[PDB]
């Protein structure tokens, strides 16, 4: 059929995949509750990036003015699990 | 169904334009944090793809052989 | 130009419909190897359409040219015409070049 | 194409009228010409239903590659010297319409450059 | 930058809130409870169509002038006619520009 | 489209909205990957060059400069992702989301079909008439007395209390209803 | 240097080419402050009836009536006879009528009058 | 036939599909060179186009700029 | 033709004799059985009229115009009954007998042999159609629509009177046969163009011409829904058929007398149908088509040839059937949201499926489709005005784009789109509303199965 029914799990197994191919960013030292100011040290420019890289990999654009609150994996996460009826 | 997501440190931006991309940004003094996000776009099964020309001669040794071994029979049919 | 036209936008349904319902090229990477059966199937098409010897599209649209070059007409038309035609051939090679040649530019969920 | 770059950029009084053409009677540089004959009959051409444009100098071919078109009906690759004859002979007629293009053109750049030539003969 | 504790605790409990609505309209096992040859085709949607549309044409629509037209057979030099059999002559000695 | 918006939009937000427009612009003039790193890494090192500009002044004028030239050089055609406002599927299944109320006018014998979901929805229908009222005296107490002066809504306190009007958000149809 | 871009009316200018957004005083913000506080105590008003349980039927807006009223039912009281309006009047009302009316007699005169002299080609003008 | 997604791996393909297009192909490319072996007429021309210059005035008949 | 007048004379001491809650279903189904033998009308000759007696004769430009009001009766008696059930049961019986009277005024008028008599029922139908707009409409703006409704009419019907007795003066009878067979020519005169404007403009100010039309929306907007079906059906017929009627003693005037009056039209009728592209209100949208369809018919009256004579005829009946349908169809939904601002519910389709099949439908039928009796009426017009003049085609063509575009856009505005998310109490459609809109769209498409049957005497 259609693409499979997205799940919690994958979702949170996606953003910290994507998150930990970014060079600023260390493997180890990254968690699904790390803040990316405080905890990893980074400005608001890779935030956008950040955000972006989100985009481009589940495909659907998420809007500015909810873009600049994420900053912790599990808000993307969270983002992501609302907008898209996730709740298993 | 039930599959997980392969090693993410076996993509690497060595052998792939963004090996070139690197050192053009190199050379200027910057750097590019999300070449090893690309490389996937690279690395396995689409490592390589036929040009144009290749790509429309798709089918063309099959046919042209099967083409030559009818000429053939043509030629030694009318022979009767 | 029924049956090629149609195949053809059967071929690019089938890309939209497997790329969760993606329609620009531009995120349209190599399809060459991924899609096979449609690669071969919207090839042969556009070269149908753009008048390749023996073919469905030869056999009206050569002798429609070959009538147009020999007639008494506006000789703009022609050239109208002639441009038309070699651009036919520009557009299908644009479609095929952003589509299946290449690396793949889709999200990395296949 | 040349004949177009000609009339349209050279001296367009000695190229020829496609519109208004011959402009010479047809006896005019032969001693003598023969008329032109028709294989197929008025009845026939009619009977058959050819066409009104088909209905030239060729419908004797034509009609004989329809009848054995509609004789060998499923193999549908059997009239090819019907087919090749009939067009033969539209090539010859056609040939035959570049002849007359051609001496209408000579016709005219000859007949003008004699009268300008006996102008000038005149003329001193 | 980012929420603040207010926005924080209510897209929290919202959250919540909704996947339990989402769960609940899941489907137990017995949700729908409903209370209480081979070639056939093509007779009853060939045959039967046909066999009224012939009758139909043959009885009623051709029993009035100018119903039906079809146009004139053509004829070729050499054929011959099935009513009257006459043959039609040959075609004028050709040239054979062989 | 969650999110409140605020009364005005500040500097380093319409910087980063710029910066946003113009990698996703610069990615549709650059359709290939590596190409377009190697462009974004340009892009980024032009703006960050003048990351430290105390005077706002020339950091608006800066800023002026950056939306003429995105103006002049934008993508007439950029691309769009499907279920964006300007996509191809932006609102294709709005014709298949239908308000949960229709349920009410239901003939009791289509609600014979689906008895524990009729249930589950009677359960969800007494806490809203039971929590409404509740959520009525949080919103009169918390507001000022001129008014709300933003769109932003409070979370809930108490014991068992549910966040102030709430019904219908959280009772949204679907993304996929039918 | 970049070629400019001028707006007209319909095409507008873009926000970010606004020179008015670009040039602010705290009078720009206080009265930013004011327009989000009418609209949040609007969408406060709307939501307050949006998510009533006992509410069916509904929820009356003062601003279709208005535009509703203003539209049908206001426009005669507020009319003035004026130049313009008369001028305008006249023309819209007047021109059009008596331009059809002059091109249908031309026409039908020259018909009528093909049809005198007897030359109009009215064969197999059987039905009319 | 069940296919699950790759997630940054090339698809999996059946044999079939790979079989099908390879024979369509080959079909097609047979098909032209056949027709054009048979039939090169119809692309290369079949009548010879004549020269207008090389035509004898006597065939033609205009008179040697005489009377 | 008694044998239909007594029935409705008896229809109303039954109703007035009925008991308290079988007034409705007495009154349908006598109604119906009416309608059935009027059916029997039909049957028509083809060189003269079935002259009954010496005071009613049936032609056959009005034997469909009795088969439609002996047919909508029913369909106003099914469309009221929802928004009077509040009402007492005496002033249930008054709307009905009103009803009951307009439709006995309008069976006698479309049959009267003479053209005072006929003059007499044609004003008398008056009466019921303001009584029931002032009495029974929802709003206060009722009372001046029936002002407006009232004396643009009888502005333009006492000249007529006037002529009407002068003719008798003249020629020593009103017969229609008479008249008919000892017609003599009018010469070019100021006191005859003055006797064709008396004669002429009642029916004008009926139909209604542009410029004339100015009571129809107000009239159309503030009765309830059967006063609202009343007009727009037959109401607005009754100017055709004396027009039609009258045109044979105006010759060879109007020849030249029509100029004005086919101007007007024409523009008017593009005029209208660029009014209905911005209208903020439902069934002022009906009012204008139905004003630019009885523009429409009006050219082909006033132009004078057979076939356009059988395409006014025609678009008579397929405009009183298609703008019956509208209003109520219009007023299903005024009855759902008590507002007849078209954006206010928005998206009807997802809640209502049935209910849009029947409003694309309806539309459908309104932009003339092929091959509908609407479209046959249209093209039989502009085929007459073609051969009146060549140029005319650019008018109608005009019309015909725009005409589509805004029934289309209604359509759109009401089906289509999101739902308002604030509306809860859109009920599942009724039983009776979706017979009420079968009956109105299937005599439709019946009719069109044989078109011979409305296309008047000329054919
Ligand atoms: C060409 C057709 C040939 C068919 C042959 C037999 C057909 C006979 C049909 C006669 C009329 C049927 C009654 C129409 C009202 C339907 C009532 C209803 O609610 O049904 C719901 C019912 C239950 O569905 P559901 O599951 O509840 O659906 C949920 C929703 O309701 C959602 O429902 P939905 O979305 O499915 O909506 C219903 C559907 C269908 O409903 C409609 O909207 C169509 C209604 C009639 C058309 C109205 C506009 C046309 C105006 C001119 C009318 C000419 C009539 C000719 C004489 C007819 C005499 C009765 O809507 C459409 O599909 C759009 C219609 C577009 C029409 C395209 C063709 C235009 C006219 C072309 C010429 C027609 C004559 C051709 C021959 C000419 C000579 C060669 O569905 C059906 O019953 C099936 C509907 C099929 C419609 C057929 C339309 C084509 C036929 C037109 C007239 C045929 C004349 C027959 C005599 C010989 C000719
Ligand atoms: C908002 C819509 C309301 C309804 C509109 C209806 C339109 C009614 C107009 C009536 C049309 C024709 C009326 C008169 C017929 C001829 C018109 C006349 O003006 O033309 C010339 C007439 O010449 C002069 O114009 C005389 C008339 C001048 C006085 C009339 C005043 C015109 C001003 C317009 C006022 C608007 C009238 C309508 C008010 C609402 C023709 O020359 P002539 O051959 O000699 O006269 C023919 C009659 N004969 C044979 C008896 C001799
Ligand atoms: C394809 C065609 C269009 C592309 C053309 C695009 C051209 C744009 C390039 C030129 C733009 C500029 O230089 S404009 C440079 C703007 N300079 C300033 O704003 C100075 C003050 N600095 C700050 O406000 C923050 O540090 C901030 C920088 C926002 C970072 O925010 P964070 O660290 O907290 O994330």
């Amino acid at each position: 059929s259609d693409a499979p029914p997205l799940t919690l799990e994958a979702i949170k197994d996606r953003v910290l995949y994507v998150l930990k191919l970014y060079d600023k960013i260390d493997p180890e030292k990254l968690s699904v509750n790390s803040h990316f100011m405080k905890d990893l040290g980074l400005d608001s420019l890779d935030q956008v990036e950040i955000i972006m890289a989100m985009e481009d990999e589940f495909g659907f654009e998420i809007p500015d003015i909810d873009a600049e609150k994420l900053m912790c994996p599990q808000e993307i996460v969270d983002y992501i699990a609302d907008k898209k009826d996730v709740y298993e | 169904s039930k599959m997980e997501l392969p090693d993410y440190k076996q993509w690497k931006i060595e052998g792939t334009p963004l090996e070139t991309v690197q050192e053009k940004l190199a050379a200027r003094g910057l750097r590019d944090p999300w070449g090893r996000n690309e490389a996937w776009r690279y690395s396995g099964g689409f490592a390589n793809n036929v040009s144009f020309v290749g790509a429309l001669l798709k089918g063309f040794k099959w046919g042209f052989a099967a083409f030559v071994v009818a000429v053939g029979a043509e030629y030694y049919l009318e022979s009767q | 130009h029924a049956f090629f036209k149609a195949m053809l936008f059967m071929c690019s349904g089938s890309i939209i419909h497997s790329l969760n319902d993606e329609q620009d090229i531009r995120k349209m990477g190599g399809l060459y190897k991924a899609m096979p059966f449609t690669t071969t199937a919207l090839i042969i098409g556009s070269l149908a359409l753009t008048g390749m010897p023996y073919l469905t599209g030869f056999y009206s649209k050569d002798l429609i040219i070959e009538a147009v070059n020999m007639s008494y007409t506006n000789a703009w038309a022609l050239l109208m015409t002639l441009i038309a035609t070699s651009l036919t051939a520009a557009y299908s090679t644009r479609i095929i070049f952003f589509a299946f040649l290449g690396k793949p530019r889709f999200p990395p969920l296949v | 194409g040349a004949h177009l770059a000609r009339r349209y950029l050279g001296d367009a009084s000695k190229e020829p009228d496609p519109l208004r053409m011959p402009t010479f009677p047809p006896d005019y540089g032969f001693p003598e010409r023969k008329e032109r004959e028709m294989v197929a009959t008025q009845q026939e051409m009619n009977d058959a239903q050819l066409m009104l444009q088909q209905r030239d100098y060729c419908a004797h071919y034509l009609i004989q590659l329809l009848k054995c078109k509609r004789d060998s009906f499923p193999n549908f690759l059997a009239c090819k010297h019907e087919q090749h004859d009939w067009d033969y002979c539209e090539h010859l007629d056609y040939v035959k319409r570049m002849k007359e293009f051609e001496r209408e053109r000579r016709l005219l750049q000859r007949k003008k450059r004699r009268e300008q030539r006996e102008a000038e003969m005149a003329r001193g | 930058s980012g929420y603040t504790p207010d926005e924080k605790l209510r897209l929290q409990q919202l959250r919540e809130l909704r996947r339990r609505w989402l769960k609940d309209q899941e489907l137990s096992p017995r949700e729908p409870v409903l209370p209480p040859r081979h070639s056939i085709f093509a007779v009853t949607h060939v045959l039967i169509p046909v066999w009224i549309i012939h009758y139909y044409l043959k009885y009623h629509v051709t029993a009035k002038p100018y119903t039906v037209v079809e146009r004139k057979p053509r004829i070729f030099p050499g054929d011959t006619i099935l009513e009257t059999g006459e043959v039609i002559p040959l075609m004028k000695e050709f040239p054979d520009q062989h | 489209a969650f999110s409140a918006p605020a009364a005005y939009l500040t500097h380093q937000q319409k910087v980063l909205r710029l910066y946003k427009r113009a990698l996703r612009h610069l990615e549709s003039w650059c359709v290939h990957r590596d190409k377009y790193r190697y462009f974004a890494c340009l892009m980024r090192a032009r703006f960050d060059e003048h990351k430290n500009e105390k005077d706002m002044v020339k950091a608006t004028q800066l800023l002026r400069q950056a939306e003429e030239e995105f103006w002049y050089g934008q993508h007439p055609q950029p691309y769009i992702f499907p279920e964006s406002p300007g996509g191809t599927s932006y609102e294709r299944y709005e014709c298949y989301k239908v308000p949960e109320w229709c349920l009410d006018d239901w003939h009791p014998s289509e609600k014979a079909m689906y008895p524990d979901y009729f249930a589950k929805r009677e359960q969800w229908k007494r806490l809203r008439r039971e929590s409404w009222e509740r959520e009525v005296k949080q919103l009169q107490e918390e507001t000022p007395p001129g008014g709300p002066r933003t769109e932003a809504l409070p979370p809930a306190r108490k014991e068992g209390d549910l966040p102030p009007l709430w019904w219908h958000i959280v009772t949204r149809p679907r993304e996929r209803p039918m | 240097s970049f070629p400019k871009y001028k707006p007209s009316r319909l095409a507008t200018l873009p926000a970010t080419l606004d020179p008015a957004e670009y040039d602010i005083s705290p009078e720009t913000r206080k009265a930013q402050a004011e327009r989000l506080a009418i609209r949040s105590r609007l969408k406060r008003e709307y939501l307050l009836q949006y998510n009533d349980p006992n509410r069916l039927g509904v929820i009356e807006d003062p601003a279709l009536i208005r535009w509703t009223y203003a539209r049908s039912a206001n426009i005669y009281p507020n009319f003035r006879p004026t130049p313009k309006t008369s001028l305008l009047g006249a023309l819209f009302g007047i021109g059009p009528l008596f331009f059809w009316y002059y091109v249908f007699k031309t026409d039908r005169d020259k018909k009528e009058k093909l049809i005198q002299e007897g030359k109009l080609d009215q064969t197999f003008n059987i039905s009319y | 036939v069940h296919i699950e997604p790759r997630y940054r791996q090339f698809p999996q393909l059946t044999r079939s599909q790979l079989i099908q297009a390879e024979f369509f192909s080959a079909t097609m490319w047979f098909w032209i060179l056949w027709r054009f072996w048979h039939d090169s007429d119809a692309v290369l021309g079949h009548f010879p186009y004549p020269d207008p210059s090389q035509w004898t005035d006597e065939e033609l008949g205009i008179l040697p700029d005489d009377e | 033709m008694l044998k239909i007048i007594i029935p409705t004379t008896m229809l109303l001491p039954m109703t007035w004799m009925s008991k308290h809650n079988m007034i409705w279903i007495n009154a349908t189904v006598h109604s119906l059985l009416i309608s059935l033998i009027s059916l029997s009308l039909l049957n028509q000759l083809g060189e003269n009229s079935l002259n009954f007696s010496l005071t009613f004769f049936s032609d056959s430009l009005s034997a469909p115009l009795l088969v439609l009001t002996t047919w909508l009766l029913p369909l106003m008696l099914m469309a009221s009954q929802s928004h009077l059930s509040k009402e007492t049961t005496t002033r249930k019986k008054l709307y009905i007998t009103m009803l009951i009277l307009l439709q006995l005024f309008l069976i006698m008028t479309f049959t009267a042999t003479e053209l005072i008599l006929f003059y007499i029922l044609f004003e008398a139908t008056l009466v019921p159609t303001l009584i029931i707009i002032t009495r029974w409409g929802n709003q206060t703006e009722r009372l001046n629509a029936g002002l407006y409704f009232l004396f643009y009419t009888l502005a333009g019907s006492l000249p007529l009177l006037v002529a009407l007795v002068y003719i008798q003066n003249t020629t020593g009878s009103l017969n229609f046969l008479i008249i008919h067979y000892w017609s003599h020519p009018l010469s070019n005169s100021w006191s005859n163009i003055f006797m064709w404007l008396a004669c002429i403009m009642a029916f004008m100010v009926k139909m209604p011409l542009y410029g004339l039309h100015l009571w129809l929306p107000k009239a159309h907007v503030e009765a309830p829904i059967a006063g609202s079906m009343v007009l727009a059906a037959v109401l607005l017929k009754l100017g055709g058929y004396g027009m039609m009627r009258i045109t044979t003693i105006l010759n060879p005037l109007t020849n030249y007398m029509a100029y004005p009056f086919l101007m007007l039209s024409m523009w008017g009728m593009i005029m209208t149908s660029s009014i209905c592209l911005r209208q903020t209100d439902l069934k002022s949208l009906i009012a204008y088509s139905s004003v630019s369809h009885m523009a429409l018919v009006i050219v082909a009256i006033m132009i004078q040839t057979p076939w356009s004579f059988m395409g006014a005829t025609a678009l008579m009946i397929a405009h009183g059937l298609t703008s019956s349908m509208l209003f109520c169809l219009a007023n299903t939904n005024y009855e759902r949201v008590h507002s007849r601002t078209m954006i206010l519910a928005r998206g009807l389709q997802t809640l209502l499926p049935l209910m849009a099949t029947w409003w694309l439908v309806a539309s459908l039928t309104n932009l003339a489709l092929p091959p509908s009796i609407n479209l046959i009426g249209e093209l039989f017009i502009i085929t007459a005005s073609f051969s009146w003049s060549n140029i005319t085609i650019i008018l109608m063509g005009m019309n015909m784009m725009i005409t589509a575009l805004y029934s289309l856009y209604m359509l759109i505005t009401t089906q289509r789109g999101k739902y308002t998310h604030h509306i809860n109490n859109i009920k599942p459609s009724f039983t009776r509303e979706n017979a009420l809109m079968a009956l109105h769209i299937l005599p439709l498409l019946l009719l069109t199965l044989n078109p011979k049957m409305i296309l008047g005497p000329l054919y």
